């Protein structure tokens, strides 16, 4: 039973550990886009 | 006095 609920613990904290990075990495995705466009905008007025 | 109870204790844990 512990065998394996310790596996199931450490999937957990893998869980944690993806999920933060998966997050982070949204945010810069999305501000990378963000800046993309603006700057395209910036292009597309001057 | 057995100590039986304290593994069905941490098996119903589980």
């Amino acid at each position: 039973l512990e065998k394996r609920d310790e596996m199931r613990e450490v999937a957990r904290d893998w869980l944690r550990v993806g999920y933060v990075l998966d997050r982070l990495l949204f945010r810069i995705y999305l501000l990378a886009v963000l800046a993309y466009s603006i700057t395209l905008v910036t292009l597309w007025s001057i | 006095v057995r100590g039986l109870l304290q593994e069905l204790s941490s098996i119903r844990h589980f």
